[PDB]
């Protein structure tokens, strides 16, 4: 079982922009039997290169691999709209076939900042028992978003989680959603609600909060 | 140039049998290797095992004791059979050559878990003062519980289709999925036009049009 | 136990001359056969190893072959630098025996 | 001399106990000797699945015989890697019992035949193992030998030392003279054999 | 550059015990099996002994089994042959070489100087 | 605070056999009794029988020679096994603690 792993998690490079991948190995392969599959969304992992160096029939040129013994490297000399998918190698020189974690690239663009928008529970899901608190950010093109939930000027981590969409295709940004789960008498006595967000976007972190009681 | 086509149950229990069939079309079905590969979220993609015509199985180690691939050469098809699936199972399953290297299946999402279809449950989410900044804010209803996973909200019965965002679901702790839809519109547009968060659940036949406004 | 017996005991040849020296085994050894290059007063430097190779320094001129009982180097661009004793070691089992060995003179 | 000794790391027996090794009479027995990787040595069993165990040497179910392996990383092991010990990692079907395959033909994993040359689909079914002084433990080469023992119609060829005592005369003693089971007393005679 | 150094030879009187030293420079002493080499003068190359990696598992050759011990301290980078039952026709020449296996199937790659041991009266 | 849930085969046909499983979260599990409770229309609640940690069962003796019950203990899970199921086993089957006094199912 070798232990397959690649390092770039997450490839960010502009249209027509040369990249280039890496799949580490745990062990040296046999014969350079490692080769690059590529998955578009909704669909099966399709070849690229076969032997780590040799070009699958019916792809074009533009993909090259190399490396041998435990570095292999995947180069895409022009990244054409149709390639932003997720790549992963695999190995043929042992008994089980393993596969990479799975790298994906995006198409790259300026900074964006997040639009923070707060909302409170509703009456009806009071009655029902859940007090759900939820902060969105809106068009951000940084994956990193941060959400730090303060209750009553204190830190609780733990009891949210959060939501991510896949990119845009047509501003190529993201939105993030969080939610904060919440008992009955715990939100009945807590007075201040908030959540904290960092990013690259604003040098200064911007903090909007909320009062339960006035609107 | 052979075609790969696969079924089996899309939903599943703890403790129960998964059982999956790929038929092949076209090209020779004997003197060939057939996998399955399996591949789940958070982890990669993973070899499940192989079977020729004859019968002899090569097994992945990690799930050997589990699994149990059949084949029928009389009409072209093998099977693979997971026994006592948990919901780490939740993944989508592949039917390949040997290798995978020249044709792969369709994928058949297969998902385990302990729970009864149950009808959504739409919640208004007001646009608070703090959140309209003059002209800007956000709509939406919250989904909270559901188990079968497809669901679709739209906004206007599709007149109202840009700037909306559609969250993908989340699985709650109690099992049962939870969404959520928003909408960014103008101030002045939201008090003239009033937005209806149309939703349709298949499984459960609930169509609640739910309008929630300042 | 192997014993190495290079039928050549010298050779006598001039620089850019082509000779032949030959080794044979008692027993059978596969290829486990190597060639040592031994200037008197310094270490000996191998230069072919396996029965067939070429070692990392040296020039592409040694060519070794043979399988079995016969392994012979043959070199066809004699240099200054090829008048020394050779020997042939056998690695089939752990006694390793090397050979006589093979001065070369210039004439 | 080989139960006794300590350096042998697996030593499971399946047809025989190690006990009566030395008691039973055996027409032929056949040493099969290989290197694998350590976290295979599993696999050298009767009844049991895995490449090694498939493509490149198989057990039959009713095995009469012992299996012995000891870590050897001392004796093969390269600073850039063997690169000597292979094993046969595409084939087409399963191994017979104690059948043995060499051959090289190409492996044909794809629609387009291939006449003996490598490419796309068509991989080569020998790969070597990659070993080295700095793997860790379950990637280190062992050295394999299986001892089969045969019991044919054939008289048994091979038996257990027969272990003696010493010779006591001019006493009532038993005696066992290679076989002669009695009783009686032993005196030096002057009768002159054949 | 990878250089082999060897020491700890000299003129012993027969009888007693001689203990070399070859220590290792420029490579990995942890990973690479050591070969002892013996020349007499006038006389071709006579193997010695051989220890693995490790340090467990060693040969000597035919003619000094028993009497001659090999060992080796990877971490001093040094390599430990101590001679026993010293006898008079050992006078030769001894080359401390390097083999990636212990059975040395492409090794003798490097080689040291030498050292000079004239056993006599 | 457990949290008992409830799955197994709705629709079935005559002559074969009910099996259904119920799924403890929450507090602990061993040290307890597990019941099933039968509720069908025209007749009443009906209590089917119990199972502990060890195996250990009770059976209602009017339902007696067709319930057969198991626990697994590994995964926190007790299950029912009626079998020769008729047209009168059509009702919603409860799982709750011993007595049905603290904590039921979901049917």
């Amino acid at each position: 079982e070798i232990v397959m792993t690649q390092s770039p998690g997450t490839l960010s490079l502009s249209p027509g922009e040369r990249a280039t991948l890496s799949c580490r190995a745990s062990q040296s392969i046999s014969s350079s039997y490692l080769a690059w599959f590529q998955q578009k969304p909704g669909q099966a992992p399709r070849l690229l290169i076969y032997g780590a160096s040799s070009r699958a029939p019916g792809i074009p040129d533009r993909f090259s691999g190399s490396g041998s013994g435990t570095d292999f490297t995947l180069t895409i000399s022009r990244l054409e709209p149709e390639d932003f998918a997720v790549y992963y190698c695999q190995q043929y020189g042992d008994s089980p076939l393993t596969f990479g974690g799975g790298t994906k690239v995006d198409i790259k663009r300026t900074v964006a900042a997040p639009s923070v928008f707060i909302f409170p529970p509703s009456d009806e899901q009071l009655k029902s028992g859940t007090a759900s608190v939820v902060c969105l950010l809106n068009n951000f093109y940084p994956r990193e978003a941060k959400v730090q939930w303060k209750v009553d000027n204190a830190l609780q981590s733990g009891n949210s989680q959060e939501s991510v969409t896949e990119q845009d295709s047509k501003d190529s940004t993201y939105s993030l959603s969080s939610t904060l789960t919440l008992s009955k008498a715990d939100y009945e006595k807590h007075k201040v609600y908030a959540c904290e967000v960092t990013h690259q976007g604003l040098s200064s972190p911007v903090t909007k909060s909320f009062n339960r009681g006035e609107c | 140039e052979v075609q790969l086509q696969q079924w089996g149950a899309g939903l599943l229990k703890p403790s129960e049998t998964l059982s999956l069939t790929c038929a092949v079309y076209g090209e020779s079905f004997s003197g060939y290797y057939w996998s399955w590969i399996r591949q789940s979220p958070g982890k990669g993609l993973e070899w499940i095992g192989q079977i020729n015509h004859s019968g002899n199985t090569n097994y992945n180690p990690s799930l050997k004791s589990r699994v149990t691939m059949s084949v029928d050469t009389s009409k072209n098809q093998f099977s693979l059979k997971l026994s006592s699936v948990t919901a780490a199972d939740t993944a989508v399953y592949y039917c390949a050559r040997e290798l995978g290297h020249d044709y792969w299946g369709q994928g058949t999402l297969v998902t385990v878990s302990s729970a009864s279809t149950k009808g959504p449950s739409v919640f208004p989410l007001a646009p608070s003062s703090k959140s309209t900044s003059g002209g800007t804010a956000a709509l939406g209803c919250l989904v909270k519980d559901y188990f079968p996973e497809p669901v679709t909200v739209s906004w206007n019965s599709g007149a109202l289709t840009s700037g909306v965002h559609t969250f993908p679901a989340v699985l709650q702790s109690s099992g049962l999925y939870s969404l959520s839809s928003v909408v960014t519109v103008p101030s002045s547009s939201l008090g003239t036009q009033t937005y209806i968060c149309n939703v349709n659940h298949k499984p459960s036949n609930t169509k609640v049009d739910k309008k929630v406004e300042p | 136990d192997i014993q190495m017996t290079q039928s050549p005991s010298s050779v006598s040849a001039s620089v850019g001359d082509r000779v032949t020296i030959t080794c044979r085994a008692s027993q059978g050894i596969s290829s486990w056969l190597a060639w040592y290059q031994q200037k008197p007063g310094k270490a000996p430097k191998l230069l072919i190893y396996a029965a067939s190779s070429l070692q990392s320094g040296v020039p592409s001129r040694f060519s070794g072959s043979g399988s079995g009982t016969d392994f012979t180097l043959t070199i066809s661009s004699l240099q200054p630098e090829d008048f020394a004793t050779y020997y042939c070691q056998q690695a089939n089992s752990f006694p390793f025996s090397f050979g006589p060995g093979t001065k070369v003179d210039i004439k | 001399v080989l139960y006794n000794s300590a350096s042998f790391s697996t030593f499971k027996c399946y047809g025989v106990s190690p006990t009566k090794l030395n008691d039973l009479c055996f027409t032929n027995v056949y040493a099969d000797s290989f290197v694998i990787r350590g976290d295979e040595v599993r696999q050298i069993a009767p009844g049991q699945t895995g490449k090694i165990a498939d493509y490149n040497y198989k057990l039959p179910d009713d095995f009469t015989g012992c299996v012995i392996a000891w870590n050897s990383n001392n004796l093969d092991s390269k600073v850039g890697g063997n690169y000597n010990y292979r094993y046969r990692l595409f084939r087409k079907s399963n191994l017979k019992p104690f059948e043995r395959d060499i051959s090289t033909e190409i492996y044909q994993a794809g629609s387009k035949p291939c006449n003996g040359v490598e490419g796309f689909n068509c991989y080569f079914p020998l790969q070597s193992y990659g070993f080295q002084p700095t793997n860790g433990v379950g990637y280190q080469p062992y050295r394999v030998v299986v001892l089969s023992f045969e019991l044919l119609h054939a008289p048994a060829t091979v038996c257990g030392p027969k272990k003696d005592c010493n010779l006591v005369k001019n006493k009532c003693v038993n005696f066992n003279f290679n076989g002669l089971t009695g009783t009686g007393v032993l005196t030096e005679s002057n009768k002159k054999f054949l | 550059e990878v250089q082999l150094v060897e020491s700890g030879g000299g003129v012993v009187q027969p009888g007693r015990s001689l203990r070399l030293s070859c220590a290792a420079s420029g490579f990995t002493f942890s990973s690479y099996a050591m070969h002892w080499v013996r020349q007499a003068p006038g006389k071709g190359l006579e193997w010695v002994a051989v220890i693995s990696f490790d340090g467990s598992n060693k040969y000597y050759a035919d003619s000094v089994k028993g009497r001659f011990t090999i060992s080796r301290d990877n971490s001093k980078n040094t390599l430990y042959l101590q001679m026993n039952s010293l006898r008079a026709e050992d006078t030769a020449v001894y080359y401390c070489a390097r083999a990636s296996i212990t059975t040395t199937d492409d090794g003798m790659d490097v080689w040291g100087q030498g050292t000079t041991v004239t056993v006599s009266s």
